[PDB]
C-alpha cells in the first residue's frame, strides 16, 4: 500500500488533542512528519531515523510524536492551536543517513483548528441542467453542479452517472471561491461541470448525480446554535435527461 | 540556506517548459524534483549530484553544482503536467531543505473554439441563475467578479476523451434579479464573435 | 601545509561477549580521533577538544541521529554476510571512508568494507564501480551497482563534501595537526648501533643507517614509530656492526623539511 | 584470518632513575577487536592503569595504548601482560 496515514481531514476547536496516523510497509527504516503551507516550502515537524529513535525537525513546538514500531510513526497535538491549520504529510525512506534515496509520502491530512466551531457549515448543493442553446449549437451538453456556502474547505466532489461515478468529462475547479474575499473564515463555493453528448443527455432513461462529501463534526463535537450541528455527511442533487 | 523556484509558470499544451531553481546550501549531497498535483502527495521525479543533464522518459533535469543551479525541462506538455513541481536540496547533514514549489499550468491547444455564454436551467431547489461561459480560445482570462453578489469561477479544462475534444469553461451565478447572462462575465475581456443566443 | 586526511571507521561485532559494543565508530584527522559513537551510549561525542569547541549541540545532536541509524544498518548488512558465508559465532564487519588533501594541493578519496578484517569490496569512484573480493561479495556488488545514483552520491561526497569537511577540521584543530616538534635524535651501542629519536611531531618521519655514505634497508632493522602519550612520537633503528673491516657509520633523520646526520666517531 | 597483537613497552622519555616518568604499552596490528591487557611491577598488576580508546588502522587492525605514571629504579622490574584469542596463554612482554 506504500504510506497510508490518516485521517484525510479533521476539525478541531483550540485546546483540542489529536493523533495523526502514518503507517508504511515498504520496510523503510526512516519517517517523517511535514507541514505544508502556502508560500513556503515543506517543513520538517519530527523525523524518526530509525526505529527507536525520534528527534525535533524545524517547528516541533506544539507536537510530539511515536515510532510505535519499524512501522507506524504518529503525530501528537495535544492542544490544538489555529497555528496548527495546516496540511500534514507522513513519508518514509530506506534510510536517512544516505545521498539519494527518496522520500515517499502518504496522502496528507487536512487539519483546521478554530477557535469557536459556530463557522462550520455544510454544503448546499444544486444541479443545473444543460442549455438547449448549447445543445443546439454544439451538440454537447454542460450540466454544473454548485457547492456554496460550505466552511471549512474540506470536500470531496463527485459525479455519478446512472449509479456509477464517473471521471470523464468532468472539471472541478481546483480551488474553492472565497464567497467574501475580505472575511478571514469566508465560506465557499465550488463549481464542477460534467459535458457529455446532446445524444447522452437526450436519453430520459440517463440519470446525473452530483454529490459532495463534507468532513465536519463528530458526536463528541460541542454544539450550541441554534441551527443544525454541521456534522460530516454527504450532499447530493440530481437531474435526469429530458427527451 | 536558501533555495528559490518561480511561483507559477504557463505554458502550452505540446511546448517546452524549463521550471529553474537555485540554492544556497551548507554543503551539497544532491538535488530533488518532485512531482505534487494539486490536492494530493508529492511523488519523486529526479535526483542530481553530479554536474550535467539526465532523462526520464519526458522529462530532463540538470545540475549545475558551481552555479548552485538545477532546472527541470519537460517537453512535449500534456494537461496532466498540470502540477506543482518541488526543489529540494541535502546539505551537508543531509537534511532537505524544500523549495516552495512552481505551479505549472497548461493551456490547452483549442482547434475549434466557439465562444459563447449560455444560461442553464434553473433549478426548483435553488435560487440561483447560472451562466456557462465556455470553448472560449486558452488566451482568454476569465477575471473575477466585481460585483459582491456575483459569483465567478476560473477558467477549468475539461476532456472529452472518447471524443478526443478539450473546451475551457468558467462559470457565473447570482441570485440577484439584474444578473444576466449578457452582462455575466462584463469585467473580463471575451472574443469578440461570443455567442449570446436570445433570451 | 603538509599531507591531511579524514577517515570514518565504523566496526560491527555479530555476536559480542557480554558488556562490549556491537557497532563503534570512530572519526580521524590524521591520527587524531575527533569523533566516537557506540551501541552503549548511543550518542555522538567529540575526542578532541577542538572538536568540541567548534561543533555547536545541533551538529552532535543530529549526527547521533544518523549514526542511530548507521547502526541499524549495519546490523542488517552484517546479518546478511554471516548468512550467505553460512557462518556460525561471531563474526566482524568493517567500513572505512575518508579522503587526503596532498601537500601539492591533489586529492585522493576511498571507502571499503571489511569481513573479519579482510577486505570485502572496494569501491573504485572514477570508473564508479565496487571491486569483490568473492562471490558474497560479488553478490553484494550487484546489488549496489544497480542503484547508480547512490555511486554518484558516493563520488559526490568523496570528492567534494569529505575534502570540505577536512579543511574545517583543519582549521579548527590548526594549533594541533599544522605545528611542528623536531626530535630529539642520540645514538649507543648495545654490538649494534641505536639511532633513537624522541619527542616530534608529526610523527612521519624517516631514520635510516648509512654506511660510508651508502644506505642498504636490508641491514637495517626499522622500529616502529609509537605514541609517547603526550601528544609526541618516538622511533629508532638499529643497525649491526661489522669488527672484520672499518666504516663510517650515520644515522640520517628526515622530519617536517628538516634532515639530519649523527655520525659515529 | 586472525592476527596476533605486536607487544611494545617503554618509557614516554629516556629513563633516568629517580626521575618521574610514564611507562607505556603500545598493543596493535589485532584482529578481532577483544583485548586484556595489563602492566607488571615485579610481576604484580598495577592498579591505576590507563588506556586510549580503541582505534582502527587502515588495514582493519587495531591498536591501543596502556600507561601508567611511574618513577623507574634501579630493582624494580616492570611488564606488559597480554591475552588475546591469538594466545594459547598470556604473554609477558618485559620493559628493557
Ligand atoms: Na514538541
Amino acid at each position: 500500500a506504500g504510506v497510508t496515514q490518516t485521517p484525510k481531514f479533521q476539525v478541531l476547536k483550540t485546546g483540542q488533542s489529536m493523533t495523526l496516523q502514518c503507517a508504511q510497509d515498504m520496510n523503510h527504516n526512516s519517517m517523517y512528519w511535514y507541514r505544508q503551507d502556502p508560500g513556503m516550502g515543506l517543513r520538517l515537524i519530527y523525523y524518526s531515523a530509525s526505529e527507536g529513535t525520534t528527534d525535533k525537525g524545524e517547528v516541533p513546538n506544539g507536537y510530539n510524536v511515536s515510532r510505535l514500531n519499524k512501522r507506524e510513526f504518529s503525530l501528537r497535538l495535544e492542544s490544538a492551536a489555529p497555528s496548527q491549520t495546516s496540511v500534514y504529510f507522513c513519508a518514509s525512506s530506506v534510510w536517512t543517513g544516505e545521498g539519494s534515496g527518496e522520500l515517499f509520502f502518504g496522502e496528507g491530512s487536512r487539519l483546521t483548528v478554530l477557535e469557536d466551531l459556530k463557522n462550520v457549515f455544510p454544503p448546499e448543493v444544486a444541479v443545473f441542467e444543460p442549455s438547449e442553446a448549447e445543445i443546439s449549437h454544439t451538440q454537447k451538453a454542460t450540466l454544473v453542479c454548485l457547492a456554496t456556502g460550505f466552511y471549512p474547505d474540506h470536500v470531496e466532489l463527485s459525479w455519478w452517472v446512472n449509479g456509477k461515478e464517473v471521471h470523464s468529462g468532468v472539471c472541478t475547479d481546483p480551488q474553492p471561491l472565497k464567497e467574501q474575499p475580505a472575511l478571514n473564515d469566508s465560506r465557499y463555493a465550488l463549481s464542477s461541470r460534467l459535458r457529455v453528448s446532446a445524444t447522452f443527455w437526450q436519453n430520459p432513461r440517463n440519470h446525473f448525480r452530483c454529490q459532495v462529501q463534507f468532513y465536519g463534526l463528530s458526536e463528541n463535537d460541542e454544539w450550541t446554535q441554534d441551527r443544525a450541528k454541521p456534522v460530516t455527511q454527504i450532499v447530493s442533487a440530481e437531474a435526469w435527461g429530458r427527451a | 540556506q536558501n533555495i528559490d523556484q518561480p511561483t507559477e509558470m504557463t505554458a502550452t499544451e505540446g511546448a517546452i517548459v524549463q521550471i529553474n531553481c537555485t540554492y544556497q546550501t551548507s554543503g551539497f549531497n544532491g538535488l530533488f524534483w518532485y512531482q505534487q498535483h494539486a490536492g494530493e502527495a508529492p511523488t519523486f521525479l529526479s535526483y542530481n549530484v553530479l554536474d550535467g543533464l539526465e532523462e526520464k522518459g519526458r522529462f530532463s533535469s540538470f545540475l549545475s553544482r558551481s552555479k548552485g543551479y538545477s532546472y527541470l525541462l519537460l517537453k512535449e506538455l500534456q494537461m496532466k503536467d498540470s502540477a506543482s513541481y518541488l526543489c529540494a536540496v541535502k546539505d551537508s547533514n543531509y537534511q532537505l531543505i524544500w523549495g516552495a514549489g512552481t505551479k505549472l499550468i497548461i493551456k490547452p491547444d483549442i482547434q475549434n473554439p466557439d465562444p459563447a455564454v449560455y444560461q442553464l436551467r434553473d433549478s426548483k431547489s435553488s435560487d440561483k441563475s447560472v451562466c456557462l461561459f465556455t470553448d472560449f480560445d486558452s488566451q482568454t482570462n476569465v477575471s473575477q467578479s466585481k460585483d459582491s453578489d456575483v459569483y465567478i469561477t476560473d477558467k477549468c479544462v475539461l476532456d472529452m476523451r472518447s471524443m478526443d475534444f478539450k473546451s475551457n469553461s468558467a462559470v457565473a451565478w447570482s441570485n440577484k434579479s439584474d444578473f444576466a447572462c449578457a452582462n455575466a462575465f462584463n469585467n473580463s475581456i471575451i472574443p469578440e464573435d461570443t455567442f449570446f443566443p436570445s433570451p | 601545509m603538509r599531507t591531511h586526511s579524514l577517515r570514518y571507521f565504523r566496526l560491527g561485532v555479530s555476536d559480542p561477549i557480554h558488556g562490549v559494543p556491537e557497532f563503534i565508530s570512530v572519526g580521524y584527522v590524521d591520527s587524531h580521533p575527533i569523533t566516537t559513537y557506540d551501541s552503549v551510549t548511543r550518542q555522538k561525542e567529540p575526542r578532541a577538544p577542538w572538536m568540541a569547541e567548534n561543533l555547536a549541540p545541533d551538529h552532535w545532536e543530529r549526527y547521533t541521529q544518523l549514526l542511530r541509524g548507521w547502526q541499524q544498518m549495519f546490523k542488517v548488512e552484517l546479518k546478511r554476510l554471516q548468512r550467505h558465508y553460512n557462518h556460525s559465532g561471531s563474526h566482524t564487519y568493517q567500513r572505512m571512508i575518508g579522503c587526503e588533501l596532498l601537500e601539492d594541493g591533489s586529492t585522493t578519496g576511498f571507502l571499503q568494507y571489511a569481513y573479519d578484517g579482510q577486505d570485502f569490496l572496494i569501491f573504485n569512484k572514477d570508473t564508479l564501480s565496487w571491486l569483490a573480493v568473492d562471490n558474497v561479495a560479488h553478490t553484494i556488488k550487484q546489488a549496489w551497482e544497480a542503484n547508480q545514483h547512490e555511486l554518484l552520491y558516493q563520488k559526490n561526497w568523496l570528492e567534494e563534501e569529505c575534502i570540505a569537511w577536512l579543511k574545517r577540521f583543519l582549521e579548527y584543530g590548526k594549533d594541533t595537526l599544522q605545528r611542528t616538534e623536531p626530535p630529539l635524535v642520540r645514538v649507543n651501542r648495545k654490538t649494534a648501533l641505536f639511532c633513537k629519536a624522541h619527542g616530534f611531531y608529526p610523527p612521519e618521519i624517516y631514520m635510516t643507517w648509512m654506511k660510508n655514505g651508502e644506505e642498504i634497508v636490508q641491514e637495517i632493522d626499522y622500529g616502529d614509530i609509537l605514541p609517547s602519550g603526550d601528544g609526541t612520537y618516538q622511533a629508532w633503528a638499529s643497525i649491526e656492526l661489522d669488527p672484520q673491516s672499518s666504516n663510517l657509520y650515520s644515522c640520517h633523520v628526515e622530519h617536517s623539511g628538516v634532515h639530519m646526520v649523527l655520525q659515529v666517531p | 584470518i586472525q592476527r596476533t597483537p605486536k607487544i611494545q613497552v617503554y618509557s614516554r622519555h629516556p629513563a633516568e632513575n629517580g626521575k618521574s616518568n610514564f611507562l607505556n604499552c603500545y598493543v596493535s596490528g589485532f584482529h578481532p577487536s577483544d583485548i586484556e591487557v595489563d602492566l607488571l611491577k615485579n610481576g604484580e598488576r598495577i592498579e591505576k592503569v590507563e588506556h586510549s580508546d580503541l582505534s582502527f588502522s587502515k588495514d582493519w587492525s587495531f591498536y591501543l595504548l596502556y600507561y601508567t605514571e611511574f618513577t623507574p629504579t634501579e630493582k624494580d622490574e616492570y611488564a606488559c601482560r597480554v591475552n588475546h584469542v591469538t594466545l594459547s596463554q598470556p604473554k609477558i612482554v618485559k620493559w628493557d
